[PDB]
């Protein structure tokens, strides 16, 4: 078997003649998030593109931070709208990125400011 | 002098980002071979150099999208009332019905556009966040005019904002306040026509995706080349031959693959430079044309500029420039100044015209004939010096009340 | 990185020319000399290409900075967000090591107030439109103010200009227009 990329992907077993698909196994990279050696030593390690306190993200697999329902401006980016920061004793936390603060203008037919 | 006008809307597409990629040099060059990695250790630091270049490209690509859209620091909300003095913004405003907070034009645009050591990193900003930015900018433009571009937003009725906008190009407010329904109908019809036109175009956004795919495919295909060696597969070279002789083949393979990787990274960096330039231009357009009227000719669309509504597209931004264009003109006879009592009377703001039997003064862009008066004109110079002068009487408002 | 590139053997015997020259005879010397030369040449080519691209980007930034110095400093700029944030008044250049620093002096409104406005005024069956200001009402009277800074004035025939009729417009209200000629009739 082959793909458009000219690499073997499908192999038929000669012994009993069924079809087997070959997929590359567990390939990615490691990344470490730190808040600076001048303040603390705790770090959080992120494996990207790998399906695994373990929190699952759309950017991979992140270990060392816990999810929070709260929202903050981004400090240390991760990917796919996820960010981390040291400030909460103090542990690394991952929060969904938030954009600005909600505000609604009072627009009427005959009102000006 | 023009006597009628039509409103038209034209699109503009500017790419702002390209796919962020990274490559594991050891996996690409040598695969899972043990001796190949040992032999590859001779060169050194090439992998670090390549990875640094790729990472710099990726962070620049993220920063471009961060810069182009994040202009406001306050998320705005569209008011529930949909009355805008006859203007129909249903097509471009966000639709809560759809599962994703994307408007009709965004949805139509998105549909229209269509593993050996290589990885693709996801963007920092998801599509929902970009759509939220776009909706906030659209609402800020609609409700607050240009005020929210500088400081706290200030609400203002849409009709008055349009009257202000004509006042920028050099036409009085009466031309709007007396022809509001016509303008609303023309704008809605133009929006609908553009919506139909986009249904069947593009080509700038499809370029970057195709180029990236072609480059990656070419690299993967180049994986299998022999590069002057006897066999492409490393496993055959290791098993079949004597270890002393296999080193020459391994060296040929690694040299060729390294050169191909260098070519790929140079091409990517060259293209990223151009993408950065285009993103800078798009950011400038976003800042100037949208957050306020633009006096620059043709910078924000052919014809006089009124406003523009940004829209989101895959790896890019699609604009909607609104322009004013004079429709129909009539021949007229003009004079520089009128001599009344030996003194010239130069017009204050308009240009003097003649029906063929009398004389009138009117604004340049729109034919609005007005009777001559001392209020509309000032006095300077003498009758002799002027190159061309016509004889006519100047009406004075003070004389009638002398009873 | 360019300097560190020296210590790589590139597949030859050693990364130093002196050791190769003394240990081997001229007939066998070239086998390592060319191996070293190819690698060093490749390193130089990579360095020069990187420098070429970085110089191009720096030149783009320098052109942008020259444009900003020409436009913001030597005259007021009407472009939005080109010269600082907000309305722009003036800017002062300052120097820095391999860079330039600007101080845009901007203008931003602070305190806004609720108001009720009408597009035009129908005084005696003839529409009235403000020349520069906008009609604003306190709830008991009507005023005209310049759009940016609040400063009420009474409507006068020298503030508005008559045009059209009372039927065509959409937004319209009734109010008397002060006539400066009337007291002059005494
Ligand atoms: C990881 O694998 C599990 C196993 O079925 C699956 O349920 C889950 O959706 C996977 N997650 C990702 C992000 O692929
Ligand atoms: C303005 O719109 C409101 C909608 O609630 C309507 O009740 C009112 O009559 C309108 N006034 C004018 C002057 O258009
Ligand atoms: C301008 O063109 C429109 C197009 O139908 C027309 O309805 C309108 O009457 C024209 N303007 C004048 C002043 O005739
Ligand atoms: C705006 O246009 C849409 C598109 O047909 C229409 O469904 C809607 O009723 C229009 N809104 C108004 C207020 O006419
Ligand atoms: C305009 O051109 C005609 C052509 O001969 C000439 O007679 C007339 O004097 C010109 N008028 C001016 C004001 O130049
Ligand atoms: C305008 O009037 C003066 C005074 O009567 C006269 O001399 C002059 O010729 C007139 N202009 C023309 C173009 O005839
Ligand atoms: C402005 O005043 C009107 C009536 O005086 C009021 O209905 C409206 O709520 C006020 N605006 C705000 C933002 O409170
Ligand atoms: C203004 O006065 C006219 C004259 O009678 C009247 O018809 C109109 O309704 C008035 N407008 C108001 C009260 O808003």
């Amino acid at each position: 078997g082959r793909d458009i990329a000219d690499t073997t992907d499908a192999v038929r077993d000669p012994q009993t003649l069924e079809i087997l698909d070959i997929t590359p196994c567990s390939f990615g990279g490691v990344s470490v998030i730190t808040p600076g050696t001048n303040t603390s030593n705790q770090v959080a390690v992120l494996y990207q593109g790998v399906n695994c306190n373990v929190f699952q993200t759309r950017a991979g697999c992140l270990i060392g931070a816990e999810h929070v329902n709260n929202s903050y401006e981004c400090d240390i980016p991760i990917g796919a709208g996820i960010c981390a920061s040291y400030q909460t004793s103090q542990s690394i936390i991952a929060y969904t990125m938030s954009l600005g603060v909600e505000n609604s203008v009072a627009y009427s037919n005959n009102s000006i400011a | 002098i023009p006597t009628n006008f039509t409103i038209s809307v034209t699109t503009e597409i500017l790419p702002v980002s390209m796919t962020k990629t990274s490559v594991d040099c050891t996996m690409y060059i040598c695969g899972d071979s043990t001796e190949c990695s040992n032999l590859l250790l001779q060169y050194g630091s090439f992998c670090t150099q390549l990875n640094r270049a790729l990472t710099g490209i990726a962070v620049e690509q993220d920063k471009n999208t961060q810069e182009v859209f994040a202009q406001v620091k306050q998320i705005y909300k569209t008011p529930p009332i949909k009355d805008f003095g006859g203007f129909n913004f249903s097509q471009i405003l966000p639709d809560p019905s759809k599962p994703s907070k994307r408007s009709f034009i965004e949805d139509l645009l998105f549909n229209k556009v269509t593993f050996n050591g290589l990885t693709v990193l996801p963007p920092l900003l998801t599509d929902e966040m970009i759509a939220q930015y776009t909706s906030a900018l659209l609402a800020g433009t609609i409700t607050s005019g240009w005020t929210f571009g500088a400081g706290a937003a200030l609400q203002i009725p849409f009709a008055m904002q349009m009257a202000y906008r004509f006042n920028g190009i050099g036409v009085t407010q009466n031309v709007l306040y007396e022809n509001q329904k016509l303008i609303a109908n023309q704008f809605n019809s133009a929006i609908g026509k553009i919506q139909d036109s986009l249904s069947s175009a593009l080509g700038k956004l499809q370029d970057v995706v195709n180029q990236n795919a072609q480059a990656l495919n070419t690299l993967v295909k180049q994986l299998s080349s022999n590069f002057g060696a006897i066999s492409s597969v490393l496993n055959d070279i290791l098993s079949r031959l004597d270890p002393p002789e296999a080193e020459v083949q391994i060296d040929r393979l690694i040299t060729g693959r390294l050169q191909s990787l260098q070519t790929y990274v140079t091409q990517q960096l060259i293209r990223a430079a151009e993408i950065r330039a285009s993103a800078n231009l798009a950011a400038t357009k976003m800042s100037e044309c949208v957050l306020g009227q633009s006096k620059r000719v043709d910078f924000c669309g052919k014809g006089y500029h009124l406003m523009s509504f940004p829209q989101s597209a895959p790896h890019g931004v699609v604009f909607l420039h609104v322009t004013y264009v004079p429709a129909q003109e009539k021949n007229f006879t003009t004079a520089p100044a009128i001599c009344h009592d030996g003194k010239a009377h130069f017009p204050r703001e308009g240009v003097f015209v003649s029906n063929g039997t009398h004389w009138f003064v009117t604004q340049r862009n729109f034919y609005e004939p007005q009777i001559i008066t001392t209020d509309n004109t000032f006095v300077s110079g003498n009758c002799d010096v002027v190159i061309g002068i016509v004889n006519n009487t100047v009406y004075d408002p003070l004389q009638p009340e002398l009873d």
